[PDB]
């Protein structure tokens, strides 16, 4: 949830100091990325270590990460780059969280979802296990699932992995929230056009060459 | 029924057009009961004239404009397309950027031709009852998922006139899709994957995902009767090959020889299961698919501008009426019992009025469009009068 931009003001120092130290932390979103695999707290605690020292905090992260726009907005490569270890950072914010506050950003959300009973669970178990995608075993787990909107889904059903049934998608929370990121890197890809859109009314000040550079 | 003449046509949509055409029940349709603004107002319809014309962003006040402009242009095809944030006949008063496609109903276009490599009856742009089963399977796999897996509700199902047929989904929340939600609703449809011109097309995963698992059922009420009995797809080497194709080249001698000793094709049909059966231990259901399930044209359903074929209009060559179908009755449906703008003008001779269309062969058709209009006013009554609390 990366929008509204900061409206506080910093010194040139502030500015000039967080560029560098994000484009250091996806720096070593892009270490810990081909030297490490999702390998649990390795990869994680690792890149938790970068997290807090490197500052981000919310905050800082906030300023930080909007600072950077201006900056990656421009090439492609950038853009892609950029909404690349912005995403894979997003995740790990999220694998942490516990169960208690995850429900809160899902509820405090838009998303307009459920959670079924055993009761519709084992009922359906036996479709959703073959909806799924190669996902090995005929265990409907213990993981919850979630009941929403079909449209909601539209990332999953286009390509037949989930099932839908009088218009609504059951899905496990782990594809739910791989919906809200994918919406991430949408809504985001927007932001950076409009940043770039934008970006002449500040090409020419002298302060902000560093950085385009 | 009489081999039509599209010489007479031109008398004919006059006539067709100022007593026929059931005006009040197209208005009923697209006015959806007034709970919206201008939504008709803002309809845009195409209309293909004299030398074959084509005027585009039509428009109209209420039903009186619609009956009054159709009668003094007699068109030769009217096309329904998307409600506009403006008139669409204003669009020379709209701004730059401010005219624009809001809201349509989700349609889809099912035609014979896109089977053309799995029929063995007819030639491309014709029909006969041996190719027909194919829409008869469309419409059920089709309007299965619409129903059960969507939950739409409203779906008006149309013969296109010569080969094919049309649904219009009209659920109020569907006319509101957007277009990368309809994209969508296409792909998770779609199954043949028609290549440039690649043998096998249809590859199912051990995983079986329950659209195509109740579509491969459907499919199996009718595989015989049509695929083996009517299109006899293994009467010869030149036909079974082209199924010994969608099998692992390790079979083709076997099977070969048993189609070899075989009298028919059900015959034949019941050694490719058992030899790939062995083999296996999908190959089955992936043939049966290929030949029988239908292949959607993403571009139809993807755009919300799109302008289609308007039910009830007529057809330029076969001469017959696009009329709605009836699901209660869909293996019954037969294309070439309906009714020809010839045909049911020369009823009507052979006779305000109001009722004319009534003592005309349209009658079951536009009663069939009056169910499907009834049941729009239901969940519309029933939404809102019972939601609005
Ligand atoms: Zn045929």
């Amino acid at each position: 949830f990366y929008l509204q931009p900061p409206s506080e003001n910093i010194s040139l120092i502030e500015f000039e100091n967080l560029a560098i130290d994000r484009v250091k932390l996806l720096k070593s979103v892009e270490n810990l990325g081909v030297s490490y695999v999702k390998g649990t707290e390795q990869y994680q605690s690792k890149l938790e270590s970068e997290l807090r020292k490197l500052k981000f905090p919310r905050r800082r992260d906030h300023i930080s990460h909007f600072i950077l726009r201006l900056a990656y907005c421009q090439s492609e490569e950038l853009r892609r780059w950029f909404i690349q270890q912005e995403m894979d950072l997003l995740r790990f914010r999220f694998s942490i969280l516990p169960k208690d506050k995850i429900q809160d950003f899902l509820k405090d959300s838009q998303l307009q979802f459920e959670a079924i009973s055993d009761e519709e669970k084992t009922l359906r178990e036996q479709e959703i296990v073959a909806s799924s995608p190669s996902l090995s075993g005929l265990k409907l787990g213990f993981e919850s699932i979630y009941k929403i909107p079909f449209a909601d889904a539209l990332d999953l059903f286009r390509g037949r992995k989930v099932y839908l049934e009088d218009g609504f998608a059951y899905v496990p929370l782990k594809d739910i929230v791989a919906i809200i990121l994918n919406e991430f890197r949408a809504k985001l890809s927007k932001a950076l056009a409009l940043t770039a859109r934008s970006l002449p009314a500040v090409q020419s000040d002298e302060r902000l060459q560093p950085l385009l550079n | 029924m009489e081999t039509f003449d599209p010489t007479e046509l031109p008398e004919l949509l006059k006539l067709y057009y100022r007593r026929l055409f059931p005006y009040s029940q197209y208005y009923r349709w697209l006015n959806y009961g007034g709970v919206i603004k201008n939504y008709f107002q803002h309809r845009e319809f195409s209309f293909t004239l004299k030398d074959d014309i084509y005027i585009r962003y039509q428009s109209f006040n209420n039903q009186s404009d619609l009956e009054k402009e159709m009668q003094k242009m007699n068109p030769y095809k009217i096309d329904i397309g998307a409600v506009y944030s403006h008139r669409p006949n204003q669009h020379n008063t709209v701004k730059l950027g401010a005219f624009q496609a809001q809201e349509k109903e989700l349609v889809f276009d099912i035609d014979m031709t896109d089977y053309d490599d799995v029929r063995r009856c007819c030639s491309s742009a014709d029909i006969c009852p041996k190719c027909w089963t194919l829409m008869t399977m469309a419409i059920r796999i089709i309007d299965r998922a619409l129903k059960e897996d969507f939950g739409f509700k409203h779906r008006l199902w149309v013969y296109s006139g010569r080969r094919g047929v049309h649904c219009w989904v009209c659920d109020e929340s569907v006319r509101k899709l957007s277009s990368a939600v309809r994209s969508g609703i296409v792909e998770y449809l779609s199954l043949v994957k028609g290549g440039q011109d690649v043998k096998k097309k249809v590859h199912l995963s051990e995983k079986i995902h329950p659209f195509i698992r109740k579509s491969i059922n459907i499919i199996k009420k009718y595989f015989e009767e049509y695929a083996l009995v009517n299109q006899d797809i293994l009467e010869n080497k030149e036909s079974w090959d082209k199924i010994l194709a969608l099998v692992p080249e390790t079979i083709h001698d076997e099977l070969q020889q048993s189609f070899q000793k075989s009298h028919n094709s059900l015959q034949r049909w019941e050694h490719l299961k058992k030899v790939a059966s062995r083999y296996q231990n999908w190959l089955e259901w992936e043939i049966m698919l290929q030949y029988c399930f239908p292949r959607l044209d993403i571009n139809v359903s993807k755009g919300i501008n799109h302008l289609l074929k308007s039910p009830f209009s007529v057809h330029p060559k076969t001469g017959r009426i696009s009329v709605p179908i009836d699901l209660q009755k869909v293996d019954q449906f037969d294309p070439f019992t309906v009714p020809t703008i010839s045909f049911i003008c020369r009823e009507l001779d052979a006779i305000h009025r109001t009722r004319d269309y009534k003592k005309t062969s349209l009658a079951p058709y536009v009663k069939v469009f009056e169910h499907f209009l009834e049941n729009l006013d239901k969940s519309r009554k029933g939404e809102l009068l019972k939601k609005s609390d």
